[PDB]
């Protein structure tokens, strides 16, 4: 668990140790489910998944969460609104209902998620405080 | 009523030099609100304009939301032909025709040229007279 001087908090994990292995026949193919890492040894494919649990209190009580997706402007190239087609913004979808939150990371939008306090505003940017 | 049929689609791709410098050519019809001096659809000074910028038709169209119903309007119609040359066209080409028409429909309450002296006219009774 890493704390940094810009106010950021980070979780670094390092996986090491030894591969779970199962026996492999002399003429048996580790097939597509595993790899022959040593004669007669089959290391099966697997995923290591973690569930980070966060109970937030972002700048106080009363919080919300949202998905943040990067998007090109809806207006096309050559339009008065996006003449050179470089316009882009961040689409904030704040979850209203549990169902709304069930989301996945999307590379297509460089998705991030915000946990914020809708009861407060940043005096400069006008956005609520958030992590 | 505009009865026009030689309305070729613009073959140059969107975003092309052609399509950008001739914003009016992408549609057979463009109708915009009237404003004094809205004469040239590709801008007042056409040579060497790249096609980037809100001027001409692109400017008059704007966000396409202005009213054109029951007001002073301007109707720009794109028509023409697509020429795939043949030896018959060389060294001097025979005239190729293009036409369009604007007919009065519901303007008059009956054929307006009925009072033009006919070239010939025999009534049914007159036909009997002649025996
Ligand atoms: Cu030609």
């Amino acid at each position: 668990w890493v704390f940094m001087q810009d106010g950021a908090i980070r979780l670094d994990i390092r996986l090491t140790g030894i591969l779970n292995t199962y026996i492999l026949g002399d003429d048996e193919e580790a097939g597509p489910w595993g790899t022959r890492v040593y004669p007669n040894v089959n290391a099966h494919n697997h995923q290591h998944l973690f569930s980070l649990r966060i109970d937030p209190r972002i700048d106080g009580d009363g919080n919300s969460a949202a998905a943040c997706d990067a998007k090109s402007s809806p207006y096309p190239l050559g339009s008065p609104e996006n003449m050179y087609g470089n316009a882009f913004y961040s689409e904030k979808t704040t979850f209203k209902t549990v169902k709304d939150s069930l989301t996945n990371y999307e590379s297509a939008t460089g998705r991030s998620w915000d946990i914020f306090n809708p009861n407060k505003v940043n005096p400069y940017s006008g956005k609520p405080p958030s992590y | 009523k505009l009865v026009s049929t030689q309305c070729p689609p613009l073959l140059a791709k969107e975003g092309s030099l052609v399509a950008k410098r001739a914003p009016w050519a992408s549609h057979s019809v463009n109708v915009v609100p009237y404003k004094d001096n809205r004469l040239y659809p590709s801008g007042d000074h056409v040579p060497q304009w790249s096609g980037d910028g809100v001027r001409g038709m692109r400017e008059w169209i704007g966000d396409g939301s202005e009213n054109i119903d029951n007001t002073d309007i301007l109707f720009f119609h794109t028509f023409g032909i697509t020429h795939f040359p043949a030896p018959e066209d060389f060294p001097l080409m025979p005239a190729e025709p293009i036409t369009l028409m604007l007919r009065p429909r519901h303007f008059f309450t009956e054929n307006p040229g009925l009072d033009i002296q006919p070239s010939y006219a025999m009534t049914t009774s007159e036909a009997k007279r002649a025996v």
